[PDB]
């Protein structure tokens, strides 16, 4: 959802009060894809374990 | 019905047009040389003629 994916293009674009904005749709994003790896990886180890 | 500490008042006074440029986040002649507020800035702005 974020303009562009590089934050400091983000960063050297918009104001430091725009660019909170775009960066906040970076992080929650990017969160999610963290929590999404770490759910399959417990749920793949129960299979190993 | 909500008060505060500490209160802080700047009085001043500036020419019309330099107005829009006291704010958070906002930049120019005002906000980037003499007066400026802060990004994260809470408070309230009062003008009149």
């Amino acid at each position: 959802g974020a303009i562009s994916s590089v934050l400091n293009d983000i960063l050297s674009r918009l104001d430091p009060p725009e660019a909170e904005v775009q960066i906040d749709r970076l992080i929650t994003g990017r969160l999610q894809s963290l929590q999404t790896y770490v759910t399959q990886q417990l749920i793949r180890a129960a299979e190993i374990r | 019905d909500l008060c505060f500490t500490n209160v802080y008042a700047d009085s001043f006074v500036i020419r019309g047009d330099e107005v829009r440029q006291i704010a958070p986040g906002q930049t120019g002649k005002i906000a980037d040389y003499n007066y400026k507020l802060p990004d994260d800035f809470t408070g309230c702005v009062i003008a009149w003629n």
